DNA sequence: GGGCGGCGCCCGAACAGGGACT
DNA sequence: GTCCCTGTTCGGGCGCCG
């Protein structure tokens, strides 16, 4: 039937009209499925025949479902959607099985033809007109209208509110029309409460077809198989193609990111880098060696059998993080040592230049908010970073940074700062005054240094910038200095980059600089204002300025 | 009887997504909202209201207080005792509860929409809107102003020395009285209202130069850089003579003895750094910028300015702690202190330039908020140079 | 085949802001 | 101001759910 829930008033956007789009041709099977659906819906009052009084019309089609002969009826409401008012979506996220608590008794139900059981605002029905190659309009929520998801989710919440207020201690996970129902009742009393819920829903116009009423484990729910004390993800099938396109890669990486929620160790950096500056989905990208290797390792990982567990709120949440190369991290969230609640990967590249401690901090942050969503609390961390590493970094880093309650874990690769700037200048070590200059018009530059021991060098550069020349001067000093060196720059740009202690850059030049910095025993970097006549800096400025 | 309010012309209402709340906060919000809706202060709504404003809760006591981040709505909503900054003690009362008695313009209610989220997205968000003046909204003290004046008339007559100022949810009560009978008067005002700060102890953090009996090429280079920058704020600063000591290409660690001229230059600059900044006038039509620098070891410096180098105030927050310190907690404490000071001095809150990653901040700052207002902020990834200049 | 909403991911195209330069 | 560089947002594609 049709739900006696009050309708939700919806308007068009300020000063607009309904759709006036002509139908397209449909197949014989599509037309037969549509006509059967439409006469059946017209009997039930979900669609009302219309005549000349309706100007509007918009196209209509159907698609085969995951069930065999059932066709899903769809409307191309793109024009109406454009003209329809804005909604606040109420579906704030996706429930996750690691967030479920153990229940004595579990049921999974689906509401049949759910959208088509919720009445549409009477004023708005006319903009929903469509023809079949017979003219109807929608009296219930149509599929393809942008307002249907949120209106249904809200209406479903309203419909469940009295059952939830009457059964506060029965947990009903309500994704769109799919219900998971958990209770601490013995199976018989639970089944009675489920009959109560189905009668309640039907009272509110929602039928729960018995074909989609799962009574025994495993439960199929939200892409998962829920067992009594463990859950798994329904199988994943990565393509086994030979010629990979941008679309093939997007599919591969999407399935891999989905797998990473329970499969530990998934890496997609190299497959993702493979997409930079693409033209179109149809373009064939050749698999680089590193992406080939990474995909092989992922395949191996996926061949293993794996499961998550359910959340026990009387215990601690623990998250352990491991580093893979190239700014990639995986994590396992568990409560008992070898029983993952779930897993994950953090691999986002923030910033031109960064290091492993920043990356670890932002992995900790991502995991923290993800845990707050799924479990409502922060986890305790196990990290491969010595407390002294962290202490050093938090001491000397100019930004406010913090990692919640954590404990060191001795599984390499440990996270470390790869070099350390001197807080004071080095006695005896040679002192390099470095500078760069670039010609904005010609893009020719010079980088170079003088030294207190009387050395001076200028390197000319083509197609360069001021910042690049300042860096090239620092890099040139690192090259020509010995294991200990003082360097004076007039470039707060390069100073900020190098003080930040990066171990990785997207700039080849900053990486060469980094390699140099790692090779040195002691390095002191000092800053002075440019063009103020300051002693060593003045001579370098005069040297690198000659071309400009 | 309600008062019509519009938005600023050319502006829609807030459309700000809700952030993840912890279980204890969602539980407190649900219980509080149930009571609020029983009392007709809020009503349920659905998706057809397109507006949203995030909500959370703070535990100031075993009772929670709901807090709505109306920063956006406040920006978008239609458009001061200079003696309060001098009272021997100032107390901060929460009088937001008053607002729950005045109705709210019906046509305006849709703009106060908010969403209660669900652990692990068990349910769609459950949305409400307000039927009374909301706490945390610029319009609430405005519309309640007349009733507040009538309420506070006899207390101010019977206490002409006491300064009672209102900022949005709070009464700042200021007196020169000893902190004991002061508390007596504050409880008088709280009993009357059924119908601890010390601004004379706030101080300026000036710029300071290193005191040394031996100076190196590095020491003088660092001094000249610091003084060069400082001169943008005190034009009296002079570097020509100290900079003259640096001629040539010398080793950083070499000892350089100061001439007579440079020693006098340094003494003059030392004195010039004490004088107050000339020519700095508060502009009510501009925002207050507050930059914060983390100086390490629980030390924080800050400046409150409106145009670059025109510092209305400079200060520090020094929570001396090393053993187990929370940079984010400290930083939000500093932000609340600076905001309190700005509310007291100018009645405005600053826009903060925060030296933190946006995600770290947004992950944790609600765990330490204690104030009923929330300042604007942006996130700077700002340089160690100015950091070095204010230490 | 295609329509919709949510969340995830990654990338590039707009911006904004600040330092350095003529 | 302009050029350069950095960071952020937001909209495109895919994945997953329905
Ligand atoms: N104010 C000022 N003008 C300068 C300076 N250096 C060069 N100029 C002027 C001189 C020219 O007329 C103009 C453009 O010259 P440019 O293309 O090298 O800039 C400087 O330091 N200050
Ligand atoms: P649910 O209704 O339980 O159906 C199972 C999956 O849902 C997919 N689906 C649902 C839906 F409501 C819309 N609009 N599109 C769509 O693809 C099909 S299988
Ligand atoms: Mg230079
Ligand atoms: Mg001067």
């Amino acid at each position: 039937p049709i739900s006696p829930i009050e309708t939700v008033p919806v308007k068009l956007k300020p000063g607009m009209d309904g759709p006036k789009v002509k139908q397209w041709p449909l197949t014989e099977e599509k037309i037969k499925a549509l006509v059967e659906i439409c006469t059946e819906m017209e009997k039930e009052g979900k669609i009302s025949k219309i005549g000349p009084e309706n100007p509007y019309n918009t196209p209509v089609f159907a698609i085969k479902k995951k069930d065999s002969t059932k066709w899903r009826k769809l409307v191309d409401f793109r024009e109406l959607n454009k003209r329809t008012q804005d909604f606040w979506e109420v579906q704030l996220g996706i429930p996750h099985p690691a967030g479920l608590k153990k229940k004595k008794s579990v049921t999974v139900l689906d509401v049949g033809d759910a959208y088509f059981s919720v009445p549409l605002d009477e004023d708005f029905r006319k903009y929903t007109a469509f023809t079949i190659p017979i003219r109807y309009q929608y009296n219930v929520l149509p599929q393809g209208w942008k307002g249907s998801p949120a209106i249904f989710q809200s209406s479903m919440t309203k419909i469940l509110e009295p059952f939830r207020k009457q059964n506060p201690d029965i947990v009903i996970y309500q994704y769109m029309d799919d219900l998971y129902v958990g209770s601490d009742l013995e199976i018989g009393q639970h089944r009675t409460k489920i009959e109560e819920l189905r009668q309640h829903l039907l009272r509110w116009g929602l039928t729960t077809p018995d074909k989609k009423h799962q009574k025994e484990p495993p439960f199929l729910w939200m892409g998962y198989e829920l067992h009594p004390d463990k859950w798994t993800v329904q199988p994943i099938v990565l393509p086994e193609k030979d010629s990979w396109t941008v679309n093939d890669i997007c599919k591969l990486v999407g399935k891999l990111n989905w797998a990473s929620q329970i499969y530990p160790g998934i890496k997609v950096r190299q497959l993702s880098k493979l997409l930079r500056g693409t033209k179109a989905l149809t373009e064939v990208i050749p698999l680089t060696e590193e992406a080939e290797l990474e995909l092989a390792e992922n395949r191996e990982i996926l061949k293993e059998p794996v499961h998550g567990v359910y959340y026990d709120p009387s215990k601690d949440l623990i998250a352990e993080i491991q580093k893979q190369g190239q700014g990639q991290w995986t994590y396992q969230i568990y409560q008992e040592p070898f029983k993952n609640l779930k897993t994950g990967k953090y691999a986002r590249m923030r910033g031109a230049h960064t290091n492993d401690v920043k990356q670890l901090t932002e992995a900790v942050q991502k995991i923290t908010t993800e845990s707050i969503v799924i479990w409502g609390k922060t986890p305790k961390f196990k990290l491969p970073i010595q407390k002294e590493t962290w202490e050093t970094w938090w001491t000397e880093y100019w930004q406010a940074t913090w990692i919640p309650e954590w404990e060191f874990v001795n599984t390499p690769p440990l996270v470390k700062l790869w070099y350390q700037l001197e807080k004071e200048p080095i006695v005896g070590a040679e002192t390099f005054y470095v500078d760069g200059a670039a010609n904005r018009e010609t893009k020719l530059g010079k980088a170079g240094y003088v030294t207190n021991r009387g050395r001076q060098k200028v390197v000319t550069l083509t197609d360069t910038t001021n910042q690049k020349t300042e860096l090239q001067a620092i890099y040139l000093a690192l090259q020509d200095s010995g294991l200990e060196v003082n360097i004076v720059t007039d470039s707060q740009y390069a100073l900020g980059i190098i003080q930040a202690q990066p171990d990785q850059s997207e700039s080849e030049l900053v990486n060469q600089i980094i390699e140099q910095l790692i090779k040195k025993e002691k390095v002191y970097l000092a800053w002075v204002p440019a063009h103020k006549g300051i002693g060593g800096n003045e001579q370098v400025d005069k040297l690198v300025s000659a071309g400009i | 009887e309600t008062v019509p309010v519009k938005l600023k012309p050319g502006m829609d209402g807030p459309k700000v997504k809700q952030w993840p709340l912890t279980e204890e906060k969602i539980k407190a919000l649900v219980e509080i909202c149930t009571e609020m809706e029983k009392e007709g202060k809020i009503s349920k709504i659905g998706p057809e209201n397109p507006y949203n404003t995030p909500v959370f809760a703070i535990k100031k006591s075993t009772k929670w207080r709901k807090l709505v981040d109306f920063r956006e709505l406040n920006k978008r909503t239609q458009d001061h005792p200079a003696g309060l900054k001098k009272k021997k003690s100032v107390t901060v009362l929460d009088v937001g509860d008053a607002y729950f008695s005045v109705p709210l313009d019906e046509d305006f209610r849709k703009y106060t929409a908010f969403t209660i989220p669900s652990i692990n997205n068990e349910t769609p968000g459950i949305r409400y809107q307000y039927n009374v003046l909301p706490q945390g909204w610029k319009g609430s003290p405005a519309i309640f102003q007349s009733s507040m004046t009538k309420i506070l008339e006899p207390f101010r007559k019977q206490n002409p020395d006491i300064v009672i100022y209102q900022y949005m949810d709070d009464l700042y009560v200021g007196s020169d009285l000893e902190i004991g009978q002061h508390r007596t008067k504050i409880e008088e005002l709280r009993q009357h209202l059924l119908r601890e700060l010390h601004p004379d102890k706030w101080t300026v953090q000036p710029i300071v130069l290193p005191e040394k009996d031996s100076w190196t090429v590095n020491d003088i280079q660092k001094l000249v850089g610091k003084l060069n920058w400082a001169s943008q704020i005190y034009p009296g600063i002079k570097v020509r003579q100290l900079s003259k000591l640096l001629r040539g290409t010398k080793a950083l660690t070499e000892v350089i003895p100061l001439t007579e001229e440079a020693e006098l230059e340094l003494a003059e600059n030392r004195e010039i750094l004490k004088e107050p900044v000339h020519g700095v006038y508060y502009d009510p039509s501009k925002d207050l910028i507050a930059e914060i620098q983390k100086q390490g070891q629980g030390q924080w410096t800050y400046q409150i300015y409106q145009e670059p180098f025109k510092n209305l105030k400079t200060g520090k927050y020094a929570r001396m702690r090393g053993a187990h310190t929370n940079d984010v907690k400290q930083l939000t404490e500093a932000v609340q202190k600076i905001t309190t000071e700005s509310i007291v001095i100018w009645g405005k809150t600053p826009k903060f330039k925060l030296p933190i990653q946006k995600e770290t901040w947004e992950t944790w700052w609600t765990e330490y908020w204690q104030a009923t207002w929330i300042p604007e902020w942006e996130f700077v990834n700002t340089p160690p140079l100015v950091k070095l200049w204010y230490q």
